[PDB]
């Protein structure tokens, strides 16, 4: 586990770090849209029934 | 990373804004003022995709659909959720279109070739912005454009086709399926050619084109040439793409009924129209 | 069969359409490492072999037999420059341009490149000079259109340049393929066909000004071309449009 | 290695991204830890 | 504004041209015909020689009496008149015989019979042709992929005309010999089999033929653009790399990451137009046989909603 | 001067804006066009029907 | 139709425009 | 974190301003899209709701 | 501040502002038409 | 560093009469806004 | 009232502008 | 090691102004979070 | 109460900008 | 430069019009005030009779 | 045209370019109020 450094010696950094930048950023946006998608979690229409903000 | 032949022709210029600002490379790709452009409108349009898809709570990639304003909205805008997120979304297509095609241009510029490939695209972003923009503006409301789905846009060829009967009567429509179905043929062709002359029986030597220009011509009687098919192949797909946007931009503008009744106009041309027999008599 | 399944909703349509994808992944893939025989494997912008080569591995080596004794291609391959690349590099990190240190359309980089192709000529089916200077070739005459031998040429400049003085063809595929110009040292340069309009009075060449004209890499033989000398002549002609001051 | 990198510049490079690796998920915990606060998934 | 290379400014005419001998039987290829100025203005000008032998006169012959045979329908349904010959030609229509003939060759002439006719004439006239295309190649010593392309069509055609009228059991399958009719038989096959845009192999066909639009205008645009390095000359460019394929090929790099060569496009090309007809013949031999409403089927696999 | 420095500044932005505005201008009158040649024809006549079930 | 031939109208005075500006590049054109 | 200036010495900033730029523009115009896509949180029908406007 | 300066010794001023130029109209544009968008703000429905 | 080729005291020299006018435009843009919100206020 | 509020925060806004105007002809004064 | 040509205190240096743009910028933000959460709040 | 709460968080997010900020100056004078 | 003499006449142009603007929008927000503070009295419920005969 | 450059021999050219930025702008403002003040083209009735 030590040796886990040596990932640098077969890839690049330049681009392991572009591509964990964009993995990252797709699997946020993929968990955030997944929960606006399930009504018990959509922190936006939660909070709408919590204050009553529609009708 | 280069082709190993690459690094003499990554020079600077040719660039159509931006100067140096934007001249360099991301991997293979050429960036420039239009491909900043380029990726934006792409990644929001596509963005706003995955939103509608929450909006219409499936996440099935076939029956995630982006409808257009139902008609009663007009040429106006609609709600985001009921129609406006495919407004948006036909402007960043639109956006990321032309942003390729100058992009394009300015690769051309920097490699000194002729401008024939974004010229070439540019007929498609016509018929696209037919379909979506300038026909939908003549008829007056932005539903009757077709919806972002994989599927659903095809409900929409089938809908727009049956209300003038069956559409392989409109004669537009028969020219360009020609030029459609003849581009393929000669796509065919000329691949198998260049192919069969480079990769001959094993052991002979590479044939040259003028085995080429003889197998056709012992085929067929006639050789369009080297440079010939390749004028061809251009102006097939693109005759097939303006006789295609011109059989929708008459279509529910100036012909309002089914196309098959069109065609009686040649059977009623009065020196025949009345004579006994046939299937018209 | 209407209806049967194996197995789920799993008819002979789902067998199908599923073998496809297998069939299309495969044959994608075939396609890709076809297209692999040149240019590869890549390179750091120093010359020395990218730690990323992709996810295609190269093809096995294919040889092509070449016609007329001229030899075997064999692809993929060591494939060198094999010549002298006057650029510098504008940054330290990779991926931004590489200036002209001298004169770019005599050393020959950017639109102005060219590859050190064969020094031979190509040949017909037959093994003849395929491109031959017309009054070479004794049938060939101007069927159609305006004739520009004879015509002056202008340069973007629009000053005159010279006169072409013969059309060099295409044998076999009986097409015009260059325009020999005679400077006003009355040493002559062949033109590329696809750079210049031959209007009703003259013949323009956009890429050019008449200053240029001179520079124009000249062939050795007055009788014959080598793809070389084609590669010399067509880069620096093109070249001119991004390099071509006013 | 194909990098070309020194086996002392790929072990600096690896204590600085494992920084950030730890710094990056410190605030993702702290973050799950308030949804669960505020509305536990299990 | 400059030129675009897709008319030529200057003909030049010089002998007539007989072309490669190799292993062609000479005896068997005609005299070289007219040269055309209008053809020499987009590309070659000459006509002929054209290569005729066994399987030409097979394949002619045989094409000939199809034509004719559906000609002489045409004549007789437009009753011999001149006129109403030329006011109703799109109207006429070789039918295939009725469902209560089956594949039997009892169907009367007039009631199927002549469709029988016309269509054996048909089936050797074409494959007759593609032996011809296969021996061509062969008396030049080069490879069969224009014989093994020409299958591909061959299958998509065999399989509206023989095979799924077979494995449905009746001629009245096939299609009728007839402008309009075979268009009306297109449209009433995609609504007897519930909307043939949710067959999935017919949306595959679709893919490959706007594929095939998308990819000769690139590569048609791509060899212009070139042309002034002598890259229509791409048989050269394979044997020796220039300047116009390292131009060809960069463009398409910068533009889309990736890139083909000089051989390898038309590789890319060749499979875009076969698959047309590939998948388009297995779409076409599903419906009916497996699947009889593509629309439900779509349903029951995820691409149309539910009821 | 410094006021030389301002100006030229603003003629750069100037610049941008405008082929922006030329371009989105010229849109529009494009747009324009369509709907007068619609204007012309009989299509609120022969208004054809909604293709897409969304209406 | 007749209400068109306005919009012609405004494309003859965009003419003028374009030949009155070119003129003004030419007329001193240090000239 | 005191090494995290070393990614300037993996990274040109001329590149990564630019990627960074457009980052921040994408990712702020899909926010008030997705706002504006709710009927809890889209400020001009709020607004027009509580002026008692076209709702 | 302090520094921010030194943005005009990384990118090239008068490239920046002819492409700064761009964006604010567009921006611009983009903000009008939302509001004619809205029904509560659509000044040219008259 | 120093991509552009401008010296320190030109690009601080810049930098003021760039920051003048953005200041400018966005004071006018306030005022813009100052005047659609008593017309039409959105909150 | 509370509407009006909203009246001042654009003259906050507004004092900024000029705050920031000023300093960016002081901190280039060439000075 | 350095693939862009930077030397350290030049890299420490951008980084410097850099961290003083982002800090800034996600100040800015911050404030504008805390008027629309006091204006509607979201939890 | 996540209305006074939430007010609480924001200015004390903003106590971490303030130090950060202030931090960055300390850097940026080329210590 | 041709170009410095284009400038300097926009310049001296955007002096006039922006004064004239400055005036123009100065008299609006001074018009606007007035507005705001009618709106913040009672004057919908005791609004005064019309003084002039034309009403 | 011939001769009309002379005026600028007559009227000094900084003061009128000033005076006719003034002069521009108001008669755009007066037209824009004259259309507000006409009902069927009062696009600030929402
Ligand atoms: C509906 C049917 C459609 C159907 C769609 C159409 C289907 C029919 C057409 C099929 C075309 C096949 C394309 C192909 O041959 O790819 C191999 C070739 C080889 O290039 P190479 O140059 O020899 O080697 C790669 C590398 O050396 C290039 O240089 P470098 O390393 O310095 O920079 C990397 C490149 C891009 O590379 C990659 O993105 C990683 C490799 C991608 C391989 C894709 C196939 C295998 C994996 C597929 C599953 C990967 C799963 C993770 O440049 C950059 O990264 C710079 C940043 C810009 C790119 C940002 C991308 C963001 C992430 C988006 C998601 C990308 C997913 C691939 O090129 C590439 O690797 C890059 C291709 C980029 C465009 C591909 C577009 C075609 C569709 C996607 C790939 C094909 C699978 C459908
Ligand atoms: C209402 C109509 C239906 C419909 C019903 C059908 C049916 C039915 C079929 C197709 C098929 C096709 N459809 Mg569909 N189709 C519709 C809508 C569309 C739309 C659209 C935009 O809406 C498109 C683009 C298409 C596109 C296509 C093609 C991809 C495909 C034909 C490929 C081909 O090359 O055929 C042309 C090529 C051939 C027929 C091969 C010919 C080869 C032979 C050997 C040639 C002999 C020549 C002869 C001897 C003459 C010689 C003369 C010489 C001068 C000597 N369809 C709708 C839903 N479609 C076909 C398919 O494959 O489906 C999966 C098919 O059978
Ligand atoms: C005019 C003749 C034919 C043609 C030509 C052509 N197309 C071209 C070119 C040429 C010459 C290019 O140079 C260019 C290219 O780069 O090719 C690789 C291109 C191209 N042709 C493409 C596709 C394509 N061409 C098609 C057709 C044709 N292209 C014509 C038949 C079709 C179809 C359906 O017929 C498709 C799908 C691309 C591969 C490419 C253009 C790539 C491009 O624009 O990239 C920038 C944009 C993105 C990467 C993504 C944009 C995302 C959007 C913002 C969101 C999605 C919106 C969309 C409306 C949703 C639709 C959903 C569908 C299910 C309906
Ligand atoms: C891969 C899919 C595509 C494809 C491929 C393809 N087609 C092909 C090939 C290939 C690769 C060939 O090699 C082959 C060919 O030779 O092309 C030039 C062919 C071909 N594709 C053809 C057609 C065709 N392809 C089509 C489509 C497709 N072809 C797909 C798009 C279509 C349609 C509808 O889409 C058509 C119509 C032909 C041009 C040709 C096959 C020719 C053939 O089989 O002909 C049989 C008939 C005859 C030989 C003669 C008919 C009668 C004539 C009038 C001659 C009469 C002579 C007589 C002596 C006259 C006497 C008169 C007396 C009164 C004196
Ligand atoms: C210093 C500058 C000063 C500028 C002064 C102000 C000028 C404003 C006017 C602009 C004049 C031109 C406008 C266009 C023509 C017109 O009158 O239209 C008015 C009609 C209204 O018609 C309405 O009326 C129509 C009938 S009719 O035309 O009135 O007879 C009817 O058919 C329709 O349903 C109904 O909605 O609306 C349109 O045509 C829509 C314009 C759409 C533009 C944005 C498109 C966004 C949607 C997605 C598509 C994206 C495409 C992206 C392309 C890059
Ligand atoms: C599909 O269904 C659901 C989506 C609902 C659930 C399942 C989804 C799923 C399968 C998720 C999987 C997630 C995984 C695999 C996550 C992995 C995360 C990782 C590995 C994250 C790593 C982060 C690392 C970071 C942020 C590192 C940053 C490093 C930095 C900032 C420093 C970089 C180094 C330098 C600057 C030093 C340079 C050195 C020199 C000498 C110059
Ligand atoms: C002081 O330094 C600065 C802060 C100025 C710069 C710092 C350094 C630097 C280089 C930053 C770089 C940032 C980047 C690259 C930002 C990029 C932002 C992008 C890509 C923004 C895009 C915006 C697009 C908009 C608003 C599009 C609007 C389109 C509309 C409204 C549709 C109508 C428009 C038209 C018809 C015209 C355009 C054409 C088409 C086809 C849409
Ligand atoms: C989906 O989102 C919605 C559409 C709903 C909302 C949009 C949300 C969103 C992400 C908006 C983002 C907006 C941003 C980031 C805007 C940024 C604007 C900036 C940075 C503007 C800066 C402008 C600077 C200027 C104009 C500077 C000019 C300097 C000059 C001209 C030099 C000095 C000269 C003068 C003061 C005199 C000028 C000359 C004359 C003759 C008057
Ligand atoms: C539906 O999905 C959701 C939208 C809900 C998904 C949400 C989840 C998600 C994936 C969010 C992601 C957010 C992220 C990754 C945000 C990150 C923001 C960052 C990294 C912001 C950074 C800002 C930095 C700034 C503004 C820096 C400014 C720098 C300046 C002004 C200095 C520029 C440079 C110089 C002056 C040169 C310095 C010195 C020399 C010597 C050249
Ligand atoms: C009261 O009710 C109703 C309104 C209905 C009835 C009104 C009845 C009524 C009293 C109307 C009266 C109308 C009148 C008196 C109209 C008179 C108009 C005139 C006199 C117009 C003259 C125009 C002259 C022009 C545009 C001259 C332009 C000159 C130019 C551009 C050249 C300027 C000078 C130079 C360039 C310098 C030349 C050379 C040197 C060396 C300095
Ligand atoms: C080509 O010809 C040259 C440009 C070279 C000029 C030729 C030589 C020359 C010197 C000609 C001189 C012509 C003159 C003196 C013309 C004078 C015209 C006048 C006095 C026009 C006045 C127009 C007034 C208008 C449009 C007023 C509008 C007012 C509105 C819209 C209300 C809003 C305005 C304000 C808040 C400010 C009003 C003013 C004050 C003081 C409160
Ligand atoms: C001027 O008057 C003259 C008489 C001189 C000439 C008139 C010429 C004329 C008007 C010709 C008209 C031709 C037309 C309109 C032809 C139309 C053809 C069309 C559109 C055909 C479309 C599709 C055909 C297909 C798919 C046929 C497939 C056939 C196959 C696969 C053959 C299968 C074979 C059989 C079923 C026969 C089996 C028999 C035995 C003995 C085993
Ligand atoms: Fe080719």
């Amino acid at each position: 586990m030590s040796k886990f450094y040596k990932i640098w010696m077969i890839f690049d950094p330049r681009r392991v770090f572009v591509a964990q930048g964009v993995f990252l950023f797709l699997l946020a946006v993929m968990i955030h849209l997944i929960l606006l998608s399930t009504p018990s979690y959509n922190w936006l229409e939660i909070s709408a029934a919590k204050y009553n903000r529609v009708a | 990373a280069l082709l190993s032949f690459e690094r003499k022709y990554r020079v600077p210029g040719g660039t159509l804004v931006g100067g140096n600002l934007f001249d360099f490379w991301v991997g293979p790709f050429y960036v420039g003022f239009f491909g900043v452009a380029t990726f934006f409108f792409a990644a929001l349009g596509i963005i706003l995709i995955a939103w509608s898809a929450v909006l219409q709570g499936t996440w099935n990639p076939q029956l995630i659909s982006v409808y257009p304003p139902a008609l009663e909205y007009g040429l106006g805008g609609a709600p985001l959720a009921k129609g406006g997120l495919w407004q948006i979304i036909t402007i960043c297509a639109t956006g990321a279109f032309v942003s390729w095609a100058l992009r394009e241009v300015e690769i051309c510029r920097k490699l000194g070739i002729g401008y024939h490939i974004p010229f070439a695209f540019a007929f498609a972003i016509l018929a696209y912005l037919t379909l979506v923009l300038f026909r939908p503006v003549m008829m007056g409301a932005w539903g009757y454009a077709f919806p972002y789905g994989i599927w659903t846009h095809l409900d929409w060829v089938s809908n727009t086709g049956y209300t003038y009967g069956n559409f392989h009567y409109n004669p537009a429509h028969m020219i360009a399926i020609s030029f459609f179905f003849t581009n393929a043929l000669a796509l065919a062709l000329h691949g198998a050619l260049v192919l069969s002359a480079a990769n001959p029986e094993k052991g002979k030597e590479m044939r040259t084109p003028d085995h080429e220009d003889t197998f056709f011509r012992d085929l067929v009687g006639y050789s369009i040439g080297t440079l010939g098919i390749h004028r061809l192949g251009l102006l097939l797909s693109l005759s097939a793409v303006f006789f295609s946007a011109l059989c929708m931009i008459i279509t529910g503008t100036i012909w309002f009924d089914q196309w098959v009744d069109w065609w009686q106009w040649w059977v009623k041309l009065p020196w025949w129209a009345n004579i006994p027999g046939g299937i018209n008599g | 069969m209407v209806g049967v399944t194996a197995f789920g909703n799993f008819d002979l349509a789902s067998l199908a359409i599923y073998s496809f994808w297998i069939f299309l992944a495969g044959l994608i893939y075939y396609l890709q490492t076809e297209n692999m025989r040149e240019g590869y494997p890549l390179e750091n912008e120093d010359g020395t072999p990218a730690a990323n080569q992709g996810p295609f591995p190269l093809p096995k080596p294919k040889t092509f037999i070449l016609p007329h004794g001229r030899g075997t291609l064999t692809v993929p391959g060591p494939e060198s420059e094999d010549r002298p690349i006057a650029l510098a590099r504008t940054a330290v990190s990779e991926g931004f341009p590489h200036a002209p240190t001298g004169d770019p359309m005599k050393d020959g980089v950017g639109p102005a490149s060219w590859v050190a192709r064969r020094d031979l000529p190509e040949l017909d089916g037959h093994g003849h000079n395929k491109i031959k200077p017309m009054k070479a070739a004794a049938g060939f005459h101007v069927s159609a259109g305006k004739n520009p031998i004879g015509l002056p040429v202008r340069g973007c400049d629009l000053e005159i340049a010279g006169k072409v003085v013969d059309i060099w063809v295409d044998i076999p595929e009986q097409m015009a393929r260059f325009l020999e110009v005679e400077l006003k040292d009355g040493s002559t340069r062949l033109l590329p066909m696809q750079m210049v309009k031959v209007q009703s009075n003259r013949v323009h060449v956009n890429a050019l000004s008449s200053d240029l004209f001179a520079g124009i890499p000249t062939i050795k033989s007055p009788t014959e071309v080598t793809l070389l000398e084609e590669d010399k002549i067509c880069g620096y002609v093109a070249g001119g449009l991004m390099y071509a001051a006013p | 290695g194909y990098t070309g990198l020194t086996d002392e510049q790929a072990q600096e490079l690896h204590s600085v991204y494992m920084s950030g690796l730890w710094l990056f998920s410190a605030v993702a915990i702290v973050a799950h830890l308030a949804v669960y606060i505020w509305r536990p998934w299990f | 504004a400059e030129y675009q290379n897709i008319f030529s400014q200057v003909q030049v005419r010089g002998p007539a041209d007989l072309g490669m001998t190799e292993d062609v039987n000479l005896a068997n290829r005609s005299g070289v015909g007219p040269f055309s100025t209008l053809l020499g203005w987009f590309g070659n000008a000459q006509l002929g020689p054209i290569y005729l032998g066994s399987l030409g006169v097979l394949s002619l012959f045989s094409g000939l009496m199809w034509f004719f045979t559906i000609g002489i329908w045409f004549w007789y349904q437009a009753g011999w008149n001149p006129a109403v010959f030329l006011r109703d030609l799109f109207f006429f229509s070789l039918e295939p015989p009725a469902p209560e003939y089956g594949l039997s060759f009892a169907a009367p002439l007039k009631e199927g019979g002549l469709w029988l006719i016309a269509s054996f004439f048909m089936f050797v006239a074409v494959w007759s042709w593609w032996g011809r295309t296969y021996l061509r190649a062969q008396a030049l010593g080069m490879g069969k992929h224009t014989a093994w392309a020409f299958l591909s069509a061959i299958w998509l055609w065999m399989v509206l005309g023989f095979i799924r009228p077979i494995l449905m059991g009746s001629w009245s399958e096939a299609v009728p010999y007839g402008i309009f009719s075979h268009l009306d038989w297109t449209n009433n096959f995609s609504l007897v089999h519930g909307n043939l845009f949710y067959n999935p192999f017919h949306g595959l066909s679709i893919a490959f033929l706007y594929g095939s639009a998308l990819l000769f205008a690139m590569h048609g645009a791509t060899i212009l653009a070139v042309s002034r390095f002598g890259g229509e000359r791409e048989l050269e460019q394979i044997a020796d790399r220039g300047t116009a394929a390292e131009r060809a090929a960069l463009f398409w790099r910068w533009t889309m990451g990736f890139n083909a060569t000089m051989e390898g496009i038309h590789r890319w090309a060749i499979w875009m137009a076969v698959l047309v007809t590939l998948t388009g013949g297995i779409g076409i031999l599903l419906s009916g046989t497996v699947v009889d409403n593509w629309y439900v089927w779509g349903q029951n696999h995820g691409m149309a909603p539910l009821n | 001067p410094k006021t030389n420095l301002r100006l030229w500044v603003a003629f750069q932005m100037m610049k941008g804006a405008g082929w922006a505005g030329g371009v989105f201008f010229g849109t529009l009158l494009l747009i324009g066009f369509f709907r007068v040649v619609g204007r012309m024809l009989p299509i609120q006549e022969n208004q054809a029907p909604a293709p897409n079930i969304t209406g | 139709m007749a209400y068109m031939f306005g919009i012609i109208v405004f494309l003859a005075m965009l003419a003028v425009c374009w030949f009155g500006f070119m003129a003004a590049e030419r007329q001193a054109g240090r000239l």
